[PDB]
């Protein structure tokens, strides 16, 4: 009787995000309490990011835009992200208060903003950058995350995670798993009972390669686990569905990269979405070894989710 | 090399060794089995029956291996065949032509045997690769995350993945589930399971 979904997908690819759009949209949201336990992430989310935005700029050699923001690079490279707290990818306020200076006087470098668009050549969020161009209201002494700032919050998934809601007197189970390698041998655990599985991949990766071991292009280790998950006979009876997720990113991304630079048999304009959009589709579509349910969104975005959410029920409730 | 964002990650070497030689493969009917689970739930399960029946069949007696070499004829080269497995078409005319005639069919079925073995290292190959993708545990991995060098040990756990295979099968249809179940067994109670 209930509706058990299970999120796949690789590390980074939206699952979390989604989750937490299903509390808002369908829970008991996230009201101020509940926000501002996530301002520790958040803080830690700037410092840690920022710390790898000087590393890069130094061993990538780009110019510093002022050599004089060399005096913040070395206090921020000096914050030790091994100690008990950093480690568990928390920063107190007093703390970031401390570090707010040197990161604003980092973040307006031209040096630290060529280093963070090269990123691809090194590992980091962009909402790494979504939170820096936000250091006024993350300063402020009384701030309160905001429901968007949860839903960009980051924090790689350890364990399996459960959130049940109902809709419209149908019980949904929804379950969340670690997708970064070593999580991955947790997932055996989570199919009995499942009725669909939802596939996330971040659309905008095909230009990346993999945290686990930087060689390995993102793109092709999603369409490598699809591939297994999909042709499993054991999840025959499973409806599967995927979610070219971060729509809005690879938006941005295609104006200034090209995809056939990563997979030759890309035939179309480089700079058109659809077009990219429609050969992402194809390459999963052929992963399957003899109906692909598919959806581009945006997990972020509270009103896209909300429409898509609508669409995937009512294909699950009639598979 | 430049830090990343998430130090704290935990990434988490005999199993390769093994998993990459169907020869090493054979003599562990514990890590066998989880490829024979790899197999049946991912890909096409007629090329590693069809090689280790005929295996069997190269092992026994001519004297008692008649009625084996006209089931995997049946099962895995007639023309319709359940479990039908593509060879050179030399040899299939060559193996027909022996086993109707009464002679000795080994040296043709070795051959039929190494052109099969390119289509399983192949799987072999995928494997590893989902093993590289840390999904080993989706196909019973787990049950090997405690065996010792132990011969018995081991047979003794493949009696009982081997008893748990039941759940792939079934999402099989009896004109194939049959005929499997029927080649496994031939091998595995060869292996001494
Ligand atoms: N711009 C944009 N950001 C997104 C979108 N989906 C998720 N993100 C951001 O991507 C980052 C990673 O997403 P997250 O939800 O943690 O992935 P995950 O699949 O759960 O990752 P893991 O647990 O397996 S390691 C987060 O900062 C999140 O806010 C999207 O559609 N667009
Ligand atoms: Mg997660």
């Amino acid at each position: 009787r209930l509706v058990k979904i299970l999120l796949l997908g690789a590390g980074e690819s939206g699952k979390s995000t989604f989750l937490k759009q299903m509390r808002i949209i369908h829970g008991q949201d996230f009201d101020q309490r509940a926000r501002e336990e996530f301002r520790p992430t958040i803080y830690s989310n700037v410092i840690k990011g920022m710390r790898v935005l000087v590393d890069a700029r130094e061993k990538l050699h780009i110019p510093w835009g002022d050599n004089k923001n060399q005096l913040h690079g070395d206090k921020l490279m000096a914050f030790d992200t091994r100690a008990p707290m950093a480690a568990q990818g928390m920063v107190e306020t007093r703390v970031f208060l401390q570090y707010l200076p040197a990161i604003r006087a980092l973040w307006e470098d031209s040096g630290i903003q060529n280093a963070y668009d090269r990123r691809r050549e090194f590992q980091l969020g962009e909402s790494v950058k979504y939170f820096l161009d936000n250091l006024d209201k993350l300063g402020v002494p009384d701030y309160i995350p905001s429901q968007q700032d949860i839903l960009l919050a980051r924090r790689p998934t350890k364990g399996i995670h459960e959130y049940d809601f109902e809709i419209k007197n149908v019980p949904f189970k929804m379950v969340d798993v670690g997708g970064q390698r070593s999580e991955r041998k947790r997932w055996f655990e989570c199919f009995d009972s499942v009725t669909s599985i939802l596939f996330l991949v971040s659309s905008s990766e095909f230009d990346q390669v993999l945290m686990e071991d930087r060689q390995t292009n993102r793109l092709t280790e999603s369409l490598n686990i699809f591939e297994t998950i999909v042709n499993n006979r054991v999840f025959s009876n499973v409806s599967i569905i995927l979610f070219l997720n971060k729509t809005d990113l690879l938006e941005e991304k295609v104006q200034v990269v090209s995809i056939k630079d990563y997979f030759l048999e890309f035939e179309g304009d480089p700079h058109c979405l659809r077009d990219v959009q429609k050969f992402l589709v194809e390459c999963f579509r052929g992963k399957r070894r003899d109906p692909l349910y598919h959806h581009f969104t945006t997990a972020i975005n509270t009103e896209n989710i909300r429409l898509v959410f609508r669409d995937v029920k009512d294909t699950i409730l009639h598979d | 090399l430049i830090i990343g964002p998430e130090e704290d990650y935990d990434p988490g070497n005999e199993s390769d060794i093994i998993f990459q030689d169907l020869e090493k493969l054979k003599s562990h009917p514990a890590y066998l089995v989880v490829f024979l689970r790899y197999i049946l739930s991912q890909a096409d399960p007629g090329p590693l029956l069809f090689y280790l029946c005929s295996e069997v069949y190269q092992q026994t007696n001519p004297k008692d291996s008649r009625s084996l070499g006209k089931d995997i004829w049946n099962i895995f080269l007639e023309k319709n065949a359940p479990l039908r497995v593509k060879i050179p078409e030399m040899l299939q005319a060559e193996i027909d032509l022996r086993l109707r005639n009464n002679e000795d069919p080994r040296n043709v079925l070795c051959e039929a045997q190494e052109a099969v073995m390119l289509e399983i290292q192949e799987q072999i190959n995928d494997y590893r690769s989902k093993r590289t993708l840390g999904l080993g545990s989706l196909y019973g991995e787990n049950d090997l995350l405690g065996l010792d060098g132990d011969p018995l040990r081991e047979r003794q756990m493949a009696e009982k993945q081997l008893a748990a295979l039941g759940d792939i099968l079934s999402k099989y249809e009896e004109d194939r589930s049959a005929p499997m179940d029927f080649a496994v067994n031939t091998f595995m109670s060869h292996a001494g399971i």
